RNA sequence: UAUAGGGGCGAAAGACUAAUCGAACCAUCUAGUAGCUGGUUCCCUCCGAAGUUUCCCUCAGGAUAGCUGGCGCUCUCGCCCACGCAGUUUUAUCCGGUAAAGCGAAUGAUUAGAGGUCUUGGGGCCGAAACGAUCUCAACCUAUUCUCAAACUUUAAAUGGGUAAGAAGCCCGGCUCGCUGGCGUGGAGCCGGGGUGGAAUGCGAGUGCCUAGUGGGCCACUUUUGGUAAGCAGAACUGGC
RNA sequence: AAAUGGAUGGCGCUGGAGCGUCGGGCCCAUACCCGGCCGUCGCCGGCCUACGCCGCGACGAGUAGGAGGGCCGCUGCGGU
RNA sequence: CUGUUUAAUUAAAACAAAGCAUCGCGAAGGCCCGCGGCGGGUGUUGACGCGAUGUGAUUUCUGCCCAGUGCUCUGAAUGUCAAAGUGAAGAAAUUCAAUGAAGCGCGGGUAAACGGCGGGAGUAACUAUGACUCUCUUAAGGUAGCCAAAUGCCUCGUCAU
RNA sequence: GGGGAGUUUGACUGGGGCGGUACACCUGUCAAACGGUAACGCAGGUGUCCUAAGGCGAGCUCAGGGAGGACAGAAACCUCCCGUGGAGCAGAAGGGCAAAAGCUCGCUUGAUCUUGAUUUUCAGUACGAAUACAGACCGUGAAAGCGGGGCCUCACGAUCCUUCUGACCUUUUGGGUUUUAAGCAGGAGGUGUCAGAAAAGUUACCACAGGGAUAACUGGCUUGUGGCGGCCAAGCGUUCAUAGCGACGUCGCUUUUUGAUCCUUCGAUGUCGGCUCUUCCUAUCAUUGUGAAGCAGAAUUCGCCAAGCGUUGGAUUGUUC
RNA sequence: GUUUCCGUAGUGUAGUGGUUAUCACGUUCGCCUAACACGCGAAAGGUCCCCGGUUCGAAACCGGGCGGAAACACCA
RNA sequence: UUCGUUAAAGA
RNA sequence: GCGGACUUAGCUCAGUUGGGAGAGCGCCAGACUGAAGAUCUGGAGGUCCUGUGUUCGAUCCACAGAGUUCGCACCA
RNA sequence: GUCUACGGCCAUACCACCCUGAACGCGCCCGAUCUCGUCUGAUCUCGGAAGCUAAGCAGGGUCGGGCCUGGUUAGUACUUGGAUGGGAGACCGCCUGGGAAUACCGGGUGCUGUAGGCU
């Protein structure tokens, strides 16, 4: 009763935002898409040959197959029953990388460097990411001036 | 003409006269200024305005009857060209009617549920100004009495406020007399142009 | 005789009665669905690995075990 | 629509692009002594009335125009079929148009 | 005495035909069929729902999926540290275009005043007429100003969705390729070796078969469509009957 | 201003048994804690009906439905 | 009119009726029964008869349309039209071609057969009313009569009693 | 050939029918910033069109505005400048597009044959549509590359049967040849109720199994409509707003009308009016006691306490009226 | 109320298969006649219901109103 | 073959 | 789907064993009459439904198609 | 301190107007016989090199328009979760958390890779 065709809710989602119409930039193409690359999906309005679907916009998947001028991505899509790994063929203009895995590899490199320093100098490192700790017993300063007294203001329309 | 008891506080999305409505008749109000329309800014110093309190819908016929009552009290108190009243509110929301009996059950149930356009009302937020009257300094109480006569005619509860600003502009009456003479404000009809300092120098050379 | 048409009420609760599952277990991912020219690369590479890997990798393992 | 007389299309006998005479496909006269025709005559003979159903409520007004493509080359004679989408009026092979034509209504 | 059942007979009401006639009676097929009413017989224990997706001459029904039960199987804790999981949070990483706000920003509406002068059109005025010249209205432009938009928008929340937080991961060395190709170039596969202390909290997990019932729902805070409104009709999250 | 006579539940209540802000005590549900007993489940002990005997701990509602136990019961058959 | 009928909710304006009409039939026949026979009813009958219909005494009339649907007459001069029969090709099954019996069509009649019968505009010494005229129109355009009727929504139509 | 026989009379539906298709597929909103998400919700569509409006390459920039130029004017043709999409892309909209996906020109049918994979609806079934590949034969371009229909979102169809196409294919039954027939693979003939039965009406002579899942009475929610009050006062009232009235606006009450819904009632609550009879309310027609008038008297009008008691006989219509 | 159809000179109309102002009656002028009717030849007379969108171009294609003409409004 | 009308009076 | 019939001037029609378009009613202008009608004379008006093929030449021959009509048969 | 060829980020780098440009380079320019395509050597191609920075171009400037960023707007409008909070409703207030935009004001206006040449 909504007449579920292809892209029936995409008035804003597959649109180039503002002051960014025209030809596609070439650094979108000039990227290294190997296997296992955790990449995002963000649809385009210029190239109509490789729109994934309206359901896969903003999702994040893993590359399994690479071809001449597209790529193949496995994406966990949620349906009524349970989430499913689905094999999609999306062109290159719709795909950018995800920097979360890059930050994790930076943390792995720093942990390997700290473990090398630990094995070298016998120094304990605490390489586990502890979360935001409670504030320690720090010591404030109020020199020079008295604390400014604040009062609530009267009501004026 | 249905009563205003059945068309009240907002329960629908705004449905304006547009490409998709195409069927609303003409509104009751057509004009919006009644006083001295060509009044300059330095002529009438103060203004009193009428602030709503309830998130309601005011009808165009209510705006008509209220502006007629306020105009009549103004021309009986301070005469013609001694005031300038502006209805700030403009009606755009189109209410709908689902009429029947056109004493029988055998014409229409709830089959065609969507209704035809009846008239135009105006969605009013809390604090939105209904009317504003600018006058002289000596006509302080007459604006109060005119908006008080309009208060009994608008539905719901609403208050009156004598503004700190100099008339219809957004600048203060305390700063107006000291600041239009030195640098910034230049009168342009009933409105006031505020110039910044980020202009070309030809504007400053045309001044002074 | 008009009935209720469609709803999604009392559906997510039935979904979470049984613990919505990731597939969560794919070691050595499934190989079908990949470019047949790449398959003509990989299968011929695998069968010539089965054929001609013996002596060079054996002597290399002996060399790295002698040097290690 | 308009299709031409000749067309160079892949024929499956020699495996190269060869020109093809393009003709309109007549449906063809139905032959007696076919399997379902003899079965329907055997089922119809007797006091049974109309045994198999007969179609009544036609709704489509157009038919898919299919083209008989024949290989023009001698001693090949590759004949096959190419379907087009649904069209109401169908010009056979002539009267191409231009852009500098006056309206002259 | 004659007319006997889809027959008789009817001055015609479809009336009469053995208390039955818009098709008599008796027996048989026959325990006709029914998605439709009513009913369905001892106790205790354990687990325990749905009125929803899709399809059907489908709408009082059924099939399928979902929810549920039963039967197990494969493993794991039980003697500085295993794997895995989550209606949860954090750390990053992307996604949106709703509330809001705006229209002196595009689209669409809409109010009033001012300044400017190319323009044609209404008036009288300098006067044989004259873009020779004067005033005003008309319209246009400029800079303002009033009020909005579910099918407008530059901006853009809160809430929310996907992904990663390791031994299936890093690093090194080498073989294969009929893929690719300046190049032992690239890319995949295969082999060998080295280091598991890699966010918070909680939890022992994975998997196979068979199947009942369900397929008429309702109410409430909140977000909402039609209606004046309804203990009205229809949607979303959560909870309850 | 509405139709039988009637509803802060009624009775009554004004230095309150009304209204708004509150303080200290007090009353109870199958809710919570401790304890006795039954049952289910989980983990377990023993070379004492092994289908029995103990040990510890956590939980028990429920229509449609699905299982398990019955030294519940009726009728008849072979053993006893 | 006398008569008859819904026995057990109707007694009638209902049915029947004489009168008026129409059609089929000269018996190897008209209308019917029967599973069957040259078997039966009308028929021990013969157009002043039998069978089938509409209207319903007497008086006065039976308006106009065969466009439609039926019925009927007429012709191988003539389209279409099935078996069987004919001719050709072939090894044969089979295919093709001509000829064509009824029916339909083509032509006529039939309304006491089913049935049907108009809306506009302008026009006479005050006004209305409008004999009259013009246009589109069908097959024919409601004629003689009758009426707010047992038939008229507006309607408790208007006037008189 | 209704003389007789058998069978059918789609579904949704604020009861049924008529009306409509919300029955198949699209666009934007509802849709609450992932996605999905309803109604006979809203605004608009579709059963086509195209041998080019497909594919490639090259060249050029559109709509509009200003200024000029013989006839020439508001619009005939040319030139210069401004010109970010204000035009065009076949059609309903949304998105997108400027040495372009737009206009013109030149060649060409890739709108060709074939096996798998994936996305969409979804049960992760099918059809339809689409995407990335792969293998042949090609088009264009100098080459890069692009192209296996339309810039994308829709524009379409199962089993059985028929017809056509293909192998120098298989079986035609004891063995050969030949005609024929059957099969294999893919196009068509079509199921618009669009996952697809072949289907007219009436029953007031009706029957059966059921439903208050579902109308026609009351009662229940609401008060649009009806009726009855109030608020501010522009005016009527010779003067004078409020003795009596009161528009333009606006707030309410009641169920004596009507409407909306379907909550109970379908193994039945006997469904209009009249007669007789009892009781209750006040929004008072009269009577008792009062206030105010444009209350001289009389007669009226507007209010308060007030339902104790009265509130007719008839012609008409079945009447309520 | 719902579904179809129509609106054009003073009057009844034709005309879209997009790009006109068509016929007939009526008015005015002049002729034939002694003069009228009749007859003739011209002329005027159109907001193609009003307001908008499609395009090079609309009355025509479409939409919102305006005013009409047919059909239905049944069971309780 | 067809061709309509012209009052009241006026000798 | 089969067989067969008709498309001509503004209207109704004619026209083969093919050398090609006419009759009547229409329109216009003359004459006749005191005027009209009839009559006489002189003009204007055919895309013969469309495309192709044979012939030197096709309205007439054939094929295909486009509107109208007549019967006939109906497995999805 | 620059430019040329190819570029990446796509206005901090676009538009209007005014000044500056030494040397390579870019260009305007100088003519159609061959390659070339036009109504026109105007556009595109062919061998130049007499002048010129007038223009493009490259810098700078405008209390410049725009663009980006930062204050203000504002802990406001909104908003997850809660209450036997208020009010007849309309809506509003409180606890816990998150938190936007226009006006108004202030600052900037290109950064770079590869290959090559001038001072
Ligand atoms: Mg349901
Ligand atoms: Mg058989
Ligand atoms: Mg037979
Ligand atoms: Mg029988
Ligand atoms: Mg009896
Ligand atoms: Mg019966
Ligand atoms: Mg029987
Ligand atoms: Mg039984
Ligand atoms: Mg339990
Ligand atoms: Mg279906
Ligand atoms: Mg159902
Ligand atoms: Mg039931
Ligand atoms: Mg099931
Ligand atoms: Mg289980
Ligand atoms: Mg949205
Ligand atoms: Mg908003
Ligand atoms: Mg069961
Ligand atoms: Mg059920
Ligand atoms: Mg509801
Ligand atoms: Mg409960
Ligand atoms: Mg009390
Ligand atoms: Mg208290
Ligand atoms: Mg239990
Ligand atoms: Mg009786
Ligand atoms: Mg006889
Ligand atoms: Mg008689
Ligand atoms: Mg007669
Ligand atoms: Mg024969
Ligand atoms: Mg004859
Ligand atoms: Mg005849
Ligand atoms: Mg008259
Ligand atoms: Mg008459
Ligand atoms: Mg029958
Ligand atoms: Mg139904
Ligand atoms: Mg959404
Ligand atoms: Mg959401
Ligand atoms: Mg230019
Ligand atoms: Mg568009
Ligand atoms: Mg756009
Ligand atoms: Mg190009
Ligand atoms: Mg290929
Ligand atoms: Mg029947
Ligand atoms: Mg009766
Ligand atoms: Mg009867
Ligand atoms: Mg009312
Ligand atoms: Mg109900
Ligand atoms: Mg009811
Ligand atoms: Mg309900
Ligand atoms: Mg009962
Ligand atoms: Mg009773
Ligand atoms: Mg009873
Ligand atoms: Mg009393
Ligand atoms: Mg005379
Ligand atoms: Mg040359
Ligand atoms: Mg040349
Ligand atoms: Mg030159
Ligand atoms: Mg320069
Ligand atoms: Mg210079
Ligand atoms: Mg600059
Ligand atoms: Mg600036
Ligand atoms: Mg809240
Ligand atoms: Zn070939």
């Amino acid at each position: 009763t909504n007449t579920k065709g292809k892209r029936r809710g995409t008035r804003y989602m597959f649109s180039r935002p503002f002051r960014k119409h025209g030809v596609v930039p070439l650094a979108t193409y000039m990227r290294i898409y190997k296997k296992g690359d955790i990449v995002d999906i963000k649809g385009m309005g210029t190239v109509q040959k490789g729109m994934p679907h309206k359901c896969y916009h903003g999702k994040t998947g893993r590359v399994y197959n690479v071809t001449q001028h597209a790529v193949g991505i496995v994406v966990n899509k949620q349906v009524k029953g349970k989430i499913l790994a689905k094999r999609i063929n999306v062109r290159i203009e719709h795909i950018k990388h995800s920097k979360s895995r890059d930050s994790f590899l930076k943390r792995v490199k720093e942990n390997d460097q700290k473990k090398k320093e630990a094995k070298e100098k016998g120094t304990w490192v605490q390489l586990k990411r502890q979360p935001a700790p409670p504030r320690e017993a720090h010591f404030v300063r109020t020199n020079g001036k008295e604390p400014e007294l604040l009062e609530p203001i009267p009501y004026e329309f | 003409r249905r009563p205003a008891r059945c068309y009240r506080y907002c329960k629908n999305k705004p449905y304006p006269k547009s490409r998709f409505c195409r069927g609303v008749p003409d509104a009751k109000i057509r004009i919006f200024d009644l006083g001295r329309k060509k009044a300059k800014v330095d002529e009438f110093p103060l203004c009193g305005h009428m602030v709503s309190d309830e998130y309601e819908q005011l009808s165009s016929e209510a705006l008509e009857a209220a502006r007629i009552c306020a105009n009549k009290y103004m021309v009986k108190s301070c005469g013609k060209d001694g005031f300038h009243i502006r209805v700030r509110l403009h009606p755009f929301h189109v209410i709908r009617i689902n009429k029947m009996l056109s004493a029988d059950r055998l014409q229409t149930g709830m089959r065609g549920a969507f209704g035809k356009p009846q008239g135009t009302v105006a969605r009013v937020h809390i604090g939105q100004v209904i009317m504003s009257i600018r006058t002289k300094l000596q006509n302080k109480e007459h604006v109060i009495e005119a908006l008080r006569r309009a208060k009994f005619k608008f539905p719901g509860r609403q208050k009156i406020h004598i503004s700190k600003k100099w008339g219809f502009t957004k600048f203060n009456a305390d700063e107006f007399e000291d600041m239009v003479a030195e640098k910034r404000l230049i009168p342009d009809g009933c409105g006031v142009k505020y110039i910044p300092n980020r202009g070309p120098l030809d504007k400053w050379r045309a001044l002074h | 005789a008009k009935s209720k048409n469609h709803t999604t009420h009392n559906q997510s609760r039935k979904w979470h009665r049984n613990g919505i599952k990731k597939p969560r277990s794919q070691r050595y991912e499934s190989l079908k669905g990949v470019d047949p020219k790449f398959l003509r690369n990989m299968r011929f590479a695998k069968k010539h690995n089965k054929k001609g890997l013996k002596k060079m990798q054996a002597n290399n393992a002996k060399a790295m075990s002698a040097r290690a | 629509v308009n299709v031409p007389k000749t067309r160079r299309t892949f024929c499956k006998k020699c495996g190269k692009h060869q020109p093809h005479k393009v003709t309109q496909y007549k449906k063809g006269k139905d032959s007696l002594y076919a399997q379902g025709k003899r079965r329907y005559d055997r089922k119809q003979s007797g006091y049974g009335g109309q045994t198999k159903p007969i179609f009544r409520k036609k709704a489509k007004t157009t038919k898919k125009i299919v083209l008989r493509l024949e290989c023009v080359e001698p001693n090949c004679r590759s004949k096959r079929m190419l379907a087009i989408k649904r069209c109401k009026h169908f010009e056979l092979g002539g009267d191409k148009k231009r852009k500098g034509q006056v309206i002259q209504f």
